[PDB]
């Protein structure tokens, strides 16, 4: 065979590269930031119709002014998931204050590398790399609104705008287009509506269709499938005139 | 059925390790360097390539000191060398601790000659990609070695390795037939300086800077110095004199 | 032929090259371009930064390392991560234990050091990154170069990343002009600009695009970047 | 149905060809042993080829000193020989700190038999390509020579021989043992045993030595000594005067 | 430097052999001829001591050893493998045994725990099988005399009489021919070296054959007097002067 | 300190226990439960320290009830008594011992007969037809030796209880808030309401 | 490194299959047949010796029935020496049970343990499986007497008659013809030995070629005892059923 | 210790080791879950292969985790016991700590959790299971269906089934099950659970077990004689046209 962290003669890392493989075959996330709030959303998609939908976890709180969207293999997020509101609660238990988003990210993405079969550095018990993408949105006093996507590679981007999973080619070159720096939050609501009705094999609904934001005021809120109904009815009277 | 040469601690059917050799062409690879042993001490030479006018001269030091004795000189591939030397320091702080005594060289030798063959017992480790050409002055005199990527040491009267070592293996014989009383530490000093001016004609493509240090009993109490100066000049006007 | 010994960093093929490690260089000659240079008063870090879209940030090369040291990245910046933490520790360690600024010298020969242990046995892959490290010690200003493969060059400038070759070329005509840029910090910058020029090809350098790096005789590490670099552009 | 020759497990014959390739390893530095016992001592002989003149020829030996009694003979690569002779030193140290009395050269060679035969069956551990020979006057048994192999076998002999021309000094000397109908050399002084050796050495490889071609190991009650290149010169001027 | 090899060298092929296991008896076949026969009174074990050399002392290699003082062994195949299995059984003998329960173990049960070691090196990590078959005789109070072969799997079979090695086949249907229920100890010896003879090539006399019996308690073979209840070892090995005595009127 | 009565009549056994809780200079609790329901037909009374108390009685109670569910069946009051036995036996030579001593009650559905069990820190088993815990005992067995008869019905075991409380309400110098009274047959377990002012 | 020899022992095929299992279920497959029948008032063992000599010990031998248990024992198909080492810790499992519980093992949980100890082999490790197949016959006061099986894979199930090792398709259908709830144990015993009979390699099913063993509950005596037949057992027990 | 990666990704983005973990699970016995409007039935299948087995002895395909929790599976019948053991102690240290029975929910987070951590963890394969976890939730009368997959992945379902043939009895529980009125009584909820089994069980009274959990801890496993009275009651319907 051949190693697990192994150079190819390319220069990077094969399982890294065949994880990202994996992310690209999941459902599609996205992601807006604006300076009135944080936008995420994602698609359901689920196997069966007699699968409940709003069992579909894929928004997820870190603490409650940090949020998380995911794409790909989304059991392999439950241990990201759980050291990002480990870290969160320690930092404030430990410093009486809110952690950076950028602080929160940096360590999540200290996990994305700890995959191995030997020991000569520190210690890294992981058979291979997490076959998962995150988008990270929150808010700080000293950076404001942010919005973080988090690799396996264990290299992290800002983005005003990101879009992750399977029409995600498709999204971004989307998102490139209608982003601009005086977006208001409901534009940005309706926006990510769009892209995802777009880029789903599925007409887009409020069941298979889940929405959530992060002001500084009311912290990270999922919206619920009444909310989103109403926002989908708004989108589709906007985009039959002209 | 072959592949013997895949893995470390194998051997092919003619009863070789493979990829010991294999880190030998390493070896062959490298910089070329010397020692001279003198009626009193030992010398230490090597080859600096000048890949860049960005290089800062007398800077990027290759010769290192175990204790305060002994000096180590390598070819190949120079972090291996740097491990080595970093296992030999502990090795040697390890002799003083229980003896009092600072470790006599033959001592030393076989420490690294041990650890040296370690690394040709086992799948899971890669050989040394080093030569190593290492002494100083004990109890009873002064000894020079040279340590192979196998753990194959012997004591010389005059050793060399890498690029240029044929040139250099040649000279050495010529001083051990011309001079069997002895060569004093003042002359050897020189006289290693002609060598690698002389083996540097294998590697003439780049530009190179000298670098010798010493170890004598008359001229340094014994104890590891680098050549500088005033000292280190001689040497190099003394090679340009009979390079003409 | 590659095949076979291709396979880890414990494995020496018949010429006696390890594969591996080169793969690794690789990786940093795929990297964004980076360029390090110094008099004897002061020392410059130049490096060009890269973005995945026009909608991401660009990420950043230069990392603190103590008040009087520091150094940029080019390749995997995980990687650079774990080694400047590690030269973060070791800084630290001479500060608590010795009160002693950790001498810049020195600080290549533990990068080389830890570097050269994942060459040499299983598991272990090399490192994905090059390295420049500046520094203002007790002996003056320093640059020294990181390879993966162990080897540390302590250097007047050089370059490493994408297109380096032609910043290494513009420095090394420039050598006799810049190394007496002594007390004056912004020709310094101003001769670091025009190195990271000469290997840009393909874009023009922007004000959220470049960073910049110095320490010296009265000079704290410091990273500069926005508005803070405009007058360089 | 490819590896069985990579690490010491069996191949469908019931051989491990790991340990056949490292008896080959042994002949690699192309030396010849014997080993003989007098009436009170034992004598070893190793050629000496020293084929660079910018080797110290006093640092050239494959004759190690392994405690005040026991002596130790390696055909086969130096840093192998080494490691063997560091290790039977260690034991030979143990042994003595852990039982009050001096350890006996047939259980040293028991020993590292036991510990051969440990590589020859852990797949991590490769086997050390070396025979090595020890002898002793031994306080119980009398003058002993006993022999271990990178299979994990050992056996005591009358005398021995190693190397790539091993058979032609083994029929010699057993031509020698049915002519003289006894199992050892009837010499009082170890000197005349030094004499037989060389002696019985030349006839069989047809080339004739200097002092410096020859290496030589004694063991007496309580002692094992190298002999110094002068010292062989010595005894090369006896031999000379015999024909 | 890490022992890597946490994984068994000794796996299932798809016909369901377990190849290693097979390549350990085919090392035992090209093994010396070793021989074992129980008598009424007493068990036999014997072997060739096939020398590597004529200067080479065999009497200083043993192929027959004693384990406890009224359990001998023997063997066929890698003699290197057989001494520290020997080495191994006289530690558990008295570690899993004469430690606990203040007396040797009954021949039954340190069979069982020599097969427990050659079993462990079958399923082991980084291991291959002993190259070994081993004759076990002995005595015990409550189960009389027995015999044993034990094979490389770990498995082991009581035997009225038997042989390993090279010329077992052969040695096996003349021992079918000559054993009965009722045979004395000297008849069991005489039987012994009858069909060694077959086996042996080269020269046949008390210097080319090792052989050793388990029979009755050998008080002077004890070195002390004094105590009533300790009789003395039942395994005793014939001197090469004893073994000639029988081969001259053979 | 605490009283932990109990006593096996004809088909069932009856545990008494105190109810109050105090710790220095004041009582904090006058209604306390201290008794676990280890399966439906066995109860386990405990007293001792502080903390050590409710900790072991929870730990056991998990183990049995993870027994019933792996088993789908409920062991034997004997079974029960040995696993704390040997529990509590563990525990004395370790680092930092449990100091609780407890009573078993059980119903044997197999042997259609009640079981009584008086264990100790130590892990000291014995099954008897009363038991107790404390300084109770030093009042309770003489009055239990005189009083007790091998076939009392249920009702007749809980008049001879009421002997037992009144005793230790007279002779005792700590105020242990009267007693919680349960009762262990054929029909599982269940607590007598009115013992307080019966 | 290692990672070449590896054989990947606990892996799955791409059918979903664990390689190893398979495997070692076909090296059972050659084993020396063994039969378990449960009647209304006991138990029955019957296993085929398989490789017999002439001067094979029958009286000292024991290679395929053992007794973990007064009340428990086992008829084991394939590796003797894997087997001994399983049928040792389940003796120690049910003196466990009966120190902690004072109570003897249920027959099902002293099943589940050893049919879990097998399974680990399975699922981590790397080592390779046990080749061995058990019968369990047993008598608890839950379910009175019980017949279980295990096989390398960890898996078990409970039987009225089943059969493990050597021609199981052939001895099964011979066993579901003849079977009938309300059968006892002396008719258990002809089933037994008609069934071995039939499927065996052999020319004629003679003594010194079977082991056999039996769970009754004491004729007089009231509660539960085994009885490893003798070798003049069966010899007898064998004329009876007509087979001599 | 044995740390080899066995469980890696593969070019084209696929964790082959887990993906074969599926096939064992396509291998396994059907199994079948449905949820009414106050209860949820379990139902499994039996392998007629061999025709005498001890039912009484035999571990039957529905285990309870807790009084209130079941738990059915798919697979390898080995790796479901250490799965079904792990959910066990977890619902007892669960009642020890928070003073509370886990929630369905909870329990199927943990038991997906361990599958999980088998799929990266060096020296292991994964679990060749997919589970049904079934009950109710303390004090809550609301019925709860989860599945979990050897990938980790967990999801709740109005209906569910795994194993083979799988694929047809889905097809049938899609077109059969209305979201809008699930079945109201615990009678045409178990008829539902036997019509859809019988899709790849053929006639058999034995070959198909049922087990109902009711609101607070009421399970009860069905007799032959019960499911067979579905069984011939179902089979009279196809006759009249």
């Amino acid at each position: 065979d051949r190693g697990v962290s192994t150079f190819s003669p390319e220069g990077r890392l094969f399982q890294v590269e065949y994880s990202l493989e994996a992310i690209k075959l999941g459902s599609t996330a996205i992601g807006i930031a604006t300076k009135e709030g944080v936008v995420l959303g994602v698609e359901k998609r689920a196997t069966s119709p007699l699968l409940e939908s709003d069992s579909i976890e894929k928004i997820v709180e870190i603490d409650r002014h940090i949020g998380c969207a995911m794409s790909g293999l989304t059991a392999d997020a439950r241990s990201m998931i759980e050291h990002a509101r480990t870290a969160a609660v320690t930092h404030n238990l430990y410093y009486d204050e809110d952690i950076n988003v950028e602080s929160l990210t940096q360590s999540v993405c200290d996990l994305a590398l700890r995959f191995g079969e030997g020991a000569s550095g520190e210690e890294r018990l992981m058979s291979r790399p997490f076959g998962v993408a995150l988008l990270i949105a929150g808010h700080d006093a000293d950076d404001g609104y942010q919005l973080f996507h988090a690799e396996p590679s264990g290299t992290f981007y800002r983005y005003n705008a990101k879009a992750i999973g399977s029409g995600s080619e498709g999204a971004q070159a989307e998102l490139l287009n209608e982003w601009h720096s005086s977006l208001t939050l409901k534009e940005a609501e309706l926006l990510v509506l769009k892209i995802l009705k777009q880029v789903m094999e599925e007409k887009l609904d409020e069941n298979n269709a889940q929405l959530s934001c992060i002001t500084k005021q009311d912290g990270f809120k999922i919206y619920d499938n009444e909310k989103t109904a109403e926002l989908i009815k708004e989108l589709k009277e906007k985009e039959a005139a002209e | 059925g072959t592949g013997y040469d895949l893995s470390n601690s194998v051997f092919s059917p003619d009863g070789r390790n493979f990829q010991v050799e294999y880190a030998v062409k390493a070896v062959e690879n490298g910089t070329t360097s010397i020692g001279i042993k003198c009626n009193d001490g030992v010398v230490f030479a090597v080859e600096k390539l000048i890949t860049s006018k960005l290089l800062v001269p007398q800077k990027n030091v290759k010769i290192q000191v175990v204790d305060r004795h002994i000096g180590c000189v390598y070819s190949g591939l120079i972090p291996d060398g740097r491990h080595l030397v970093n296992r030999g320091r502990e090795e040697a702080a390890s002799f003083k601790k229980l003896y009092k005594t600072p470790i006599p060289i033959p001592a030393f030798a076989d420490r690294l000659g041990q650890y040296v063959q370690a690394h040709t017992l086992y799948n899971s480790v890669r050989p040394f990609g080093v030569s190593t050409i290492f002494g100083g002055v004990d109890k009873n005199g002064a000894h020079l070695y040279m340590l192979e990527p196998s753990g194959s040491y012997w004591g010389y009267k005059g050793a060399a390795t890498g690029k240029g070592r044929q040139s250099a293996k040649a000279e050495l014989e010529k001083l051990v037939d011309h001079h069997p009383e002895g060569l004093s530490a003042r002359e050897a000093v020189k006289q290693a300086a002609k060598i690698i001016y002389l083996a540097h004609e294998d590697n003439k493509e780049k530009d190179f800077e000298l670098e010798i240090s010493w170890c004598s009993l008359s001229e340094t109490n014994g104890l590891h110095k680098f050549v500088k100066g005033d000292l280190l000049q001689e040497a190099i006007d003394f090679a340009q004199k009979e390079i003409n | 032929f590659r095949n076979n010994y291709d396979g880890d960093t414990v494995t020496f093929s018949p010429t006696g090259r390890l594969f591996q490690v080169e793969y690794a260089l690789e990786a940093i000659k795929q990297g964004s371009v980076t360029v390090g240079l110094r008099s004897n008063t002061h020392a410059v870090l130049v490096a060009l930064k890269r973005n995945a879209d026009e909608l991401s940030s660009y990420q950043k090369k230069i990392i603190k390392c103590d008040e009087h040291m520091g150094l940029s990245l080019a390749g995997l910046a995980p990687d650079a991560r774990v080694l400047s933490n590690y030269l973060r520790q070791q800084c630290n360690y001479s500060s608590l234990v010795f009160n002693r600024k950790l001498a810049v010298e020195r600080a290549g020969h533990l990068l080389c050091d830890k570097a050269q242990k994942n060459t040499q046995s299983y598991g272990g892959r090399p490192y994905g990154v090059g390295l420049l490290i500046i520094g203002y010690d007790k002996s003056g200003a320093h640059l020294l170069e990181f390879q993966p493969s162990g080897n540390v060059t302590e250097l007047y400038g050089t370059a490493i990343g994408a297109r380096s070759q032609g910043a290494k070329t513009y420095l090394e005509r420039t050598l006799d002009t810049f190394i007496k840029i002594d007390g004056n910090p912004d020709e310094l910058i101003k001769a670091g600009v025009e190195a990271i020029s000469q290997s840009l090809r393909d874009e023009s350098l922007t004000v959220d695009n470049l960073s910049i790096a110095i320490v010296g005789k009265d000079t704290p590490f410091t990273i500069y970047d926005g508005e803070a670099v405009a007058k360089y552009i | 149905a490819g590896y069985d020759r990579h690490i010491t497990i069996f191949s469908p014959e019931g051989r491990l060809y790991q340990v056949e390739y490292a008896f080959k390893a042994t002949n690699q530095t192309n030396i010849n042993s014997l080993a003989v016992r007098g009436k009170d001592c034992t004598v070893v002989i190793s050629q000496k080829k020293v084929p660079d003149k910018l080797l110290d020829p006093t640092t050239v030996s494959y004759i190690f000193c392994i405690s005040r009694t026991i002596g130790m003979v390696v055909n086969g690569p130096i840093p192998d020989a080494r490691n063997a002779a560091l290790r039977a030193k260690a034991e030979a140290a143990e042994f003595r700190y852990k039982y009050g009395y001096d350890m006996p050269c047939d259980v040293l060679a028991k020993r590292m038999a036991n510990l051969s035969q440990i590589y020859t069956q852990r797949a991590y551990m490769r086997p050390l390509g070396v025979i090595l020979t020890f002898v002793s006057v031994d306080e119980e048994l009398g003058p002993s020579i006993y022999k271990t192999d990178p299979a994990g076998y050992y056996v005591g002999y009358k005398a021995t021989a190693t190397g790539p021309k091993q058979q032609e000094i083994t029929t010699n000397l057993e031509n020698h043992f049915k002519k003289s109908k006894i199992d050892h050399i009837n010499e009082e002084s170890w000197e005349k045993v030094v004499e037989f050796a060389i002696t019985h050495m030349i006839d069989a490889l047809g080339t004739e030595f200097s002092k410096n071609d020859l290496e030589v190991g004694v063991a007496t009650k309580d002692k094992f000594f190298t002999l110094s290149a002068e010292n062989i010169e010595e005894r090369l001027v006896a031999i000379a005067e015999q024909d | 430097m890490t022992d890597r090899y946490s994984f068994s060298l000794t796996t299932f092929s798809p016909s369901g052999k377990l190849g290693q296991i097979d390549y350990a008896l085919t090392a035992v076949k090209q093994g010396v001829t070793s021989l074992g026969i129980k008598a009424t009174n007493g068990v036999v074990i014997a072997t060739e001591k096939k020398s590597s050399s004529p200067l080479a002392m065999s009497e200083t290699l043993s192929k027959v050893s004693l384990l406890t003082p009224d359990i001998g062994a023997v063997y066929s195949g890698m003699g290197p493998d057989y001494r520290v299995l020997v080495d191994k059984s006289r530690k558990v003998a008295h570690t899993s045994y004469k430690r606990i329960y203040g007396e040797y173990p009954p021949t039954k049960l340190l069979v069982s725990e020599v097969a427990k070691i050659m079993q462990e090196a079958t399923q082991s990590g980084g291991v291959r099988p002993f190259g070994v078959s081993l004759l076990i005789a002995g005595h015990d109070e409550f189960n009389g005399f027995s015999l044993y072969q034990v094979d490389p799997s770990g498995s082991y079979f009581p035997w009225k009489a038997t042989a390993i090695g090279k010329g077992s086949v052969a040695a096996k249907t003349f021992l079918e021919k000559r054993w009965n229920d009722e045979l004395e100890l000297e008849d069991a010896i005489h039987i012994a070296l009858l069909t060694l003879k077959e086996s042996v090539e080269g020269e046949f006399n008390g210097d080319t054959i090792e052989l050793a019996i388990i029979g009755d308690e050998n008080p002077d073979l004890l070195g002390y007097t004094g105590i009533p209840t300790d009789k003395g070892p039942r395994f005793r090995k014939l001197t090469s002067q004893e073994i000639n005595d029988r081969l001259e009127a053979l | 300190m605490d009283i932990i009565l109990g006593i096996r009549v004809q088909d069932s056994v009856i545990l008494a226990s105190s109810k109050a809780v105090t710790r220095g200079i004041s009582v904090l609790k006058d209604s306390d439960d201290k008794t676990r329901q280890l399966s439906p037909h066995t109860l386990m009374s405990f007293a001792g320290e502080a903390g050590d108390t409710v900790q072991f009685a929870e730990y056991i109670q998990a183990n049995i009830q993870l027994y019933s569910i792996r088993e789908d069946y409920e062991l034997s009051p004997q079974a029960v008594s040995s696993f704390v036995r040997q529990e509590l036996a563990k525990s004395i030579r370790s680092r930092r011992p449990y100091q609780v001593n407890v009573l078993i009650g059980g119903y044997d559905k197999k042997k259609n007969k009640p079981e009584l069990y008086q264990i100790d820190y130590l892990g000291t088993k014995v099954e008897l037809p009363y038991g107790a815990h404390g300084y109770s005992g030093f009042y309770t067995f003489s009055l239990l030796d005189h009083h007790y008869r091998p076939d009392m019905t249920t009702e007749e075991g809980l008049d001879l209880l009421k002997l037992c409380v009144q005793e230790l309400e007279k002779r005792m110098p700590m105020d242990f808030k009267g007693v919680i009274v349960k009762i262990v047959d054929k029909d599982g377990i269940r607590q007598v309401d009115d013992f307080q002012a019966q | 490194g290692s990672r070449r020899y590896d054989s990947r022992t606990t892996i799955f095929s791409p059918e979903g299959r664990l390689y190893q299992v398979e495997y070692a279920l076909e090296s059972i497959s050659h084993a020396g047949t063994a039969i378990g029948i449960m009647a209304s008032d006991g138990i029955v063992l019957a296993a085929e010796r398989k490789v017999t000599s002439t001067l094979l010990e029958q009286d000292t031998s024991t290679e395929k029935l053992y007794k973990l248990n007064d009340k428990i024992a086992v008829a084991v198909a394939g590796l003797t020496a894997d087997a001994e080492i399983l049928i040792n810790t389940a003796r120690i499992h049910a003196q466990n049970y009966l120190k902690t519980y004072n109570e003897d093992i249920p027959v099902e949980i002293l099943v589940r343990r050893l049919s879990d100890i097998k399974q680990g082999y399975t699922q981590h490790g790397g080592l390779r499986p046990f080749g061995v197949s058990f019968i369990y016959a047993g008598y608890d006061d839950r379910y009175g007497y019980q017949l279980y099986t295990s096989n390398p894979s960890g898996n078990y199930t409970g039987w009225k008659a089943i059969s493990v090792g050597a021609n199981t398709s052939a001895a099964q259908t011979l066993l579901q013809m003849d079977y009938k709830d309300d059968m006892k144990v002396d008719d258990a015993i002809e089933l037994a030995l008609k069934t071995l009979s039939k499927t065996t390699d052999s020319s004629a099913l003679t003594y010194d070629r079977l082991e056999f063993a039996t769970i009754r509950k004491g004729a007089n005596d009231g509660e539960v005892y085994q009885k490893i037949f003798k070798p003049q057992e069966i010899k007898d027990i064998l004329v009876k059923t007509g087979i001599t | 210790g044995y740390d080899r990666a066995l469980s890696i990704f593969s070019p084209d983005g696929h964790i082959f080791q887990v993906e074969y973990a599926l096939e064992a699970v396509k291998r396994g016995t059907c199994a079948v879950g449905v949820k009414g409007k106050n209860c949820v039935v379990l139902g499994c299948e039996r392998r007629s292969t061999l025709k005498l087995q001890d039912t009484r002895i035999t571990p039957s395909k529905v285990s309870k985790i807790d009084s209130h929790v079941v738990l059915s599976f798919s697979g390898l019948n080995a790796d479901s016991r250490i799965l079904i053991e792990k959910a066990r102690v977890e619902a007892q240290s669960h009642r020890l700590t928070l003073e509370d029975p886990v929630t369905v929910e909870y329990l199927t987070r943990y038991v997906a959790g361990v599958q999980q951590r088998y799929t990266q963890s060096g020296g292991v394969r994964p679990f060749g299971v997919s589970t049904l976890i079934a009950g109710f939730d303390p004090r809550d009368d609301e019925p709860k269906l989860y599945q979990t997959e050897p990938s980790g992945i967990y999801s709740s379902w109005s209906a569910q089934t795994i194993g083979r043939n799988s694929k047809t009895v889905r097809e049938f529980l899609e077109k059969n099950y209305d979201r809008k009125e699930p079945p109201a009584t615990v009678e045409e909820c178990v008829k539902l659970t036997v019509r859809s089994l019988l899709e790849v069980v053929q006639t058999g009274a034995k070959n198909i077990e049922i087990t109902v959990v009711k609101p607070d801890s009421d399970i009860v496993a069905l007799s032959s004689e019960e499911i067979n009275q579905y069984v011939t009651q179902i089979e009279q319907e196809k006759q009249e046209q």
